[PDB]
């Protein structure tokens, strides 16, 4: 601090002393109003793929891990996103789309795709943000005799934007010469049947598919993954995480009784000393580590080379110890004696080299 | 459904302190604290409306403007939520909240507002609204319209959460905005995220069975939050208990 290789009588400030913070607490809201994944992902009914179902997901806390867990997956590929990192993401909106496909045709199901789903039953735009997940469903899809309530559209005059629908039943007409509404050669119904059966091949056998789709708007965004309690610990230098408040303080019971709507706390100087705990609804003081200035007390280097230290403001207890008004002195023995001052400590409080020793 | 009941007259009053509620949800304890924030001004001109039902439409929407503060001293059956957006048609949404005694439900869908919107009693939405389509948001709750008592609220529509403070204040046979500081505490904050720009009060009609609906009477005061600071007095119990408005006069602008 000096510069110098020689170090002349007296007491120098030389470092600021610090409690290191030990633990890491985060606290958050209790986990609730999970979004249903469970009633898009495990429905009796799931519906055709031209009429496809979709779900708006709003307002709710998004718990992917669920859907990690509820089956076998084909395919889980994510388009803009990484799998990983969705819990940790917060997106406005998030909608699922629920319908069944052969097989061949879930490669079908992505950005930048042709066959007869994409261009006829469901599109995915180009710049598509989120994750398309399918599933065998031989078990609930597949009947002996056929089951012939899921469909397809074959037949359509224009190939079908992004995120668009057509439940349109109108015949198709490929020829010259009008329909009229009914039946008749070179006029083919559009929708055509799935007749799924359960010894098919695998790439004939109905295959539930779910497609995730995550947008962000200007809005604010109300749909964001779960929230780790994890655990309180108390009366210790931590650093703590309240509702995206961020700091490092010991947590200490507290006797101030907080309005309800109230969450934080601020001290005149507009520094905040109590925070209401999120999981459990109790106050506490929030009050930093300890601090102090370490003071090296030390007689000319050529005398001696011993030295002692103060930690200034900080009480012996939270670091030849003696405690002083100006702080905890230690390497140094009180003497009963007095003497005049040589080397000032504070506090009426002086050091000598005789060892060194404090006195009054 | 649409029918129109409802005629409208309207005095005006003095605000004298009333209006102030917690700016943020910090708190704080025997300091004075100075905030910039939308605030209805000391001893402003506030709009008291007496709708009357006797058994031509005379009952216009009102401008938000930058936020709404609302009285009523009527009981809490008469006066049954509001009605917030901007144009009040299915091309644009709205928010409707309304109130029975069990709970209260918030909702924002596309209504297709009437021109004299009512809530009439079982209790039916069909005189509120002809339609209502792709609704986006459903939030419901224990009521704030509970049972001389004089009901306040402050409805703000900042950075897309539309923030309701409210208060419960009892008052005797004096005016019915009363002297003395009632601070409100924050009730409701909705991420809505919609434009508003006009509002409308509801009340209930009760059906004559015998002039289809039952005559009533209505009145509640409305005033507008302006931008100015205020100085707010924190007690030792994080209360707010007393106030200065900066702007309003030269001994309270020395103090702020
Ligand atoms: C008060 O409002 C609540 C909420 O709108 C009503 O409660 C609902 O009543 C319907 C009956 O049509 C039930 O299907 C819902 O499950 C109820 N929801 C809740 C949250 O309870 C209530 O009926 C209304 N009461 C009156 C007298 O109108
Ligand atoms: C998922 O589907 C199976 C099929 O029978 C059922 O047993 C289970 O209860 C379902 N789980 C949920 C959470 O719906
Ligand atoms: C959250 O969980 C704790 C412990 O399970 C419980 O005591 C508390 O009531 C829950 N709810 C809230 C709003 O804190
Ligand atoms: C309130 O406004 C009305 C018209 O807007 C006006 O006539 C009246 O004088 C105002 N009140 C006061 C106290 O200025
Ligand atoms: C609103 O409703 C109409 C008819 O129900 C529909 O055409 C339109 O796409 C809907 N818009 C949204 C954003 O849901
Ligand atoms: C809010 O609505 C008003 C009334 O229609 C309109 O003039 C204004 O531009 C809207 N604000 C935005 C940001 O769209
Ligand atoms: C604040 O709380 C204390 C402790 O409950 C109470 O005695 C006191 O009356 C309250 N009000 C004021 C203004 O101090």
């Amino acid at each position: 601090t000096l510069k110098s290789f020689t170090v002349e009588k007296g007491i120098y400030q030389t470092s600021n002393f610090r409690v290191q913070p030990t633990e890491s607490i985060v606290r958050f809201p209790n986990i609730t109003n999970l979004c249903p994944f469970h009633e898009v992902f495990n429905a009796t009914t799931f519906a055709s793929v031209y009429a496809w179902n979709r779900k708006r997901i709003s307002n709710c806390v998004a718990d992917y891990s669920v859907i990690y867990n509820f089956a076998p997956f084909f395919a889980f590929k994510c388009y803009g996103v990484s799998p990983t990192k969705l819990n940790d993401l917060c997106f406005t909106n998030v909608y699922a789309d629920s319908f069944v496909i052969r097989g061949n045709e879930v490669s079908q199901i992505a950005p930048g795709q042709t066959g007869n789903i994409a261009d006829y039953n469901y599109k995915l735009p180009d710049d598509f943000t989120g994750c398309v997940i399918a599933w065998n469903s031989n078990k609930l899809d597949s009947k002996p005799s056929g089951n012939y309530n899921y469909l397809y559209r074959l037949f359509r005059k224009s190939k079908l934007k992004p995120f668009e629908r057509d439940i349109s039943t109108e015949i198709y007409q490929a020829g010259n010469k009008p329909c009229n509404g009914v039946a008749g050669p070179n006029c083919y119904s559009p929708l055509q049947s799935y007749g799924f059966r359960p010894t098919y091949g695998v790439g004939h056998q109905p295959y539930r598919v779910v497609v995730l789709s995550f947008e962000l708007l200007h809005a604010p965004a109300t749909v964001c993954g779960p929230k780790k309690s994890t655990n309180l610990v108390k009366n210790k230098c931590v650093n703590f995480n309240f509702n995206g408040l961020t700091g490092t303080g010991v947590l200490t019971e507290s006797n101030k009784k907080f309005l309800p709507f109230q969450q934080f706390g601020r001290d005149i100087a507009d520094t905040t000393d109590a925070v209401r705990d999120p999981q459990t609804l109790e106050i506490l003081d929030i009050t930093p580590c300890s601090f102090g200035g370490v003071s090296v007390i030390t007689p000319g280097t050529n005398t001696s080379n011993q030295v002692a230290v103060l930690y200034q403001g900080v009480n012996c207890t939270e670091v030849n110890v003696f405690q002083t008004r100006a702080g905890c002195l230690i390497g140094a023995e009180y003497v009963n004696n007095s003497y005049e001052c040589d080397i000032p400590i504070g506090a009426g409080i002086c050091a000598s080299y005789q060892s060194i020793i404090a006195y009054t | 459904q649409c029918v129109n009941l409802i005629t409208r007259t309207q005095s005006y009053t003095n605000s004298f302190t009333r209006g102030v509620y917690y700016p943020d949800k910090v708190f704080r304890s025997s300091v004075l604290h100075s905030t910039q924030d939308l605030f209805l001004p000391f001893f402003s001109n506030v709009t008291w409306f007496h709708a009357i039902h006797v058994s031509r439409f005379d009952n216009p929407a009102l401008p938000f403007n930058d936020g709404v503060y609302f009285a009523s001293t009527e009981k809490s059956n008469i006066i049954r939520g509001w009605i917030f957006g901007t144009t009040l048609d299915s091309k644009t949404q709205s928010l409707l909240i309304v109130n029975n005694a069990t709970n209260v439900v918030i909702k924002v869908c596309e209504f297709q507002f009437c021109n004299d919107p009512f809530l009439d009693v079982m209790e039916s939405e069909f005189r509120v609204y002809s339609s209502a389509n792709n609704c986006t948001f459903e939030y419901v709750s224990q009521p704030f319209l509970m049972d001389k008592n004089l009901r306040e609220f402050v409805f703000k529509n900042i950075d897309g959460y539309f923030k309701i403070y409210s208060k419960h204040t009892p008052i005797n046979l004096e005016r019915d905005l009363p002297q003395g500081f009632s601070a409100l505490e924050p009730l409701v904050d909705l991420p809505i995220g919609i434009n508003i720009t006009r509002f409308q009060t509801l009340l209930a009609l009760h059906r004559s069975y015998l002039s289809g609906w039952t005559a009533g009477a209505a009145a509640y005061y409305v005033g507008y939050l302006q931008p100015r600071t205020f100085l707010l007095k924190y007690n030792e119990n994080g209360t707010i208990t007393d106030a200065v408005d900066c702007a309003l006069d030269p001994l309270s602008e020395t103090k702020c």
